């Protein structure tokens, strides 16, 4: 469905509103789904508010939803999302790394396995250099060596960490020629430009302008068994648009298949949001999981951390179709100032990807 | 798009 | 890219 895609999609909201307010000024990227598995995976061996907050605060209502049909939602979407159409790529993949001498309670260990698809590592935690070296590289050899550092710091007590990773390679199902990228204008401020190369190509889109947000909506299919929907606000409504994004209104622009003439400009880019969950979540009614009281004993940690890079380009790949414009002037909708996007997996409809570009270049 |  |  996924029967915690709603979910997730709230989740993905919560957590962008709050990376927004504040920084107000910095581009934002992360990865929802990715952040909710790893610590779905972890609440798994937490009880009492600890464990509650951790449900609660990832937008499921523990009043409303049977816990296990939670993890079950996990599993499945997990399976899902590790067997895209082959056109595409994508993976995920949940890491335990575990103290040789830590008491293991076996339950946690066999959850995480089962609902999680979880790997497990011994690893040397008295070697604290050590030990980060192996984490990063499982992350690295997941992120086919794209990320090779996520893991900078380790307090020397700890004996036990959880990784989550995804993975996402696509390509535009209607790419744009690398000839017709131009360096223009993006506007960061109202009074201010910087250069960036920016990919254009008149087609015929899957764009609208939805008043309710005060924004052009535009979607994009990658080849497989994905989506990105990029948002751009009307003229000093970004603030608006924000703040009144759902899950409902998604689903229905994910369910328009009309396509008009449009004369489309969209940067080519490379930006990365890095975060420390602690603050952050904390910031959303999880804050025990990082303090004394954690009730960390369903399981036998302190900080946590996200890094999400984002690169879009023209086609995907170095390796046809047409389509009918008509002779109406299409409108010229431009992404060269702030605006904000979405990655969707086709089959669970999951936000894989969230952010918002304020400057290509920073 | 490489999204990581 | 999530780590605890």
């Amino acid at each position: 469905f996924n029967k915690i895609t709603p979910n997730l999609a709230e989740f993905a909201f919560s957590l962008y509103r709050q990376l927004a307010h504040q920084s107000n000024s910095t581009n934002i990227f992360f990865s929802p789904v990715s952040i909710a598995t790893a610590f779905a995976m972890l609440s798994l061996g937490t009880k009492a508010d600890t464990h509650d907050e951790i449900l609660e605060g990832l937008n499921f209502n523990l009043t409303e939803i049977p816990e296990a049909q939670i993890h079950e939602g996990f599993q499945e979407l997990l399976r899902t999302l590790n067997q895209p159409d082959s056109q595409l790529q994508l993976t995920t993949g949940n890491g335990l790394f575990l103290s040789e001498g830590l008491k293991l309670v076996d339950k946690f260990l066999e959850d995480v396995k089962k609902l999680y698809h979880s790997e497990a590592f011994t690893v040397n935690f008295g070697d604290t250099e050590e030990a980060k070296k192996q984490i990063n590289d499982y992350v690295e050899k997941g992120t086919q060596g794209k990320i090779v550092d996520l893991v900078k710091e380790l307090d020397r007590d700890t004996v036990f960490a959880l990784v989550n990773y995804i993975f996402f390679k696509g390509k535009w199902e209607r790419p744009f020629e690398v000839k017709d990228t131009e360096e223009e204008d993006f506007h960061v401020d109202q009074v201010t430009t910087v250069k960036v190369p920016m990919m254009k190509r008149l087609g015929m889109f899957n764009i609208q302008h939805c008043k309710k947000l005060s924004s052009w909506v535009l979607l994009m299919k990658y080849l497989g068994n994905a989506t990105a929907i990029f948002f751009l606000p009307d003229e000093g409504k970004l603030q608006h648009l924000e703040n009144e994004l759902t899950h409902d209104i998604i689903t229905k622009f994910l369910e328009n298949e009309d396509r008009r003439s449009a004369s489309l400009h969209l940067p080519k880019l490379s930006i990365t949001g890095t975060y420390d969950l602690k603050s952050v979540l904390g910031q959303l009614g999880i804050t025990k999981v990082f303090s004394n009281g954690a009730d960390l004993s369903g399981v036998t940690l302190s900080k946590a951390v996200h890094k999400a890079v984002l690169t879009i380009d023209e086609k995907g790949t170095e390796a046809m179709f047409l389509e009918a414009i008509p002779m109406s002037i299409p409108p010229e909708v431009k992404f060269n100032k702030p605006f904000v996007f979405l990655m969707i997996e086709q089959n669970t409809k999951s936000p894989l990807f969230m952010g918002k570009v304020v400057n290509p270049t920073q | 798009t490489t999204a990581i």
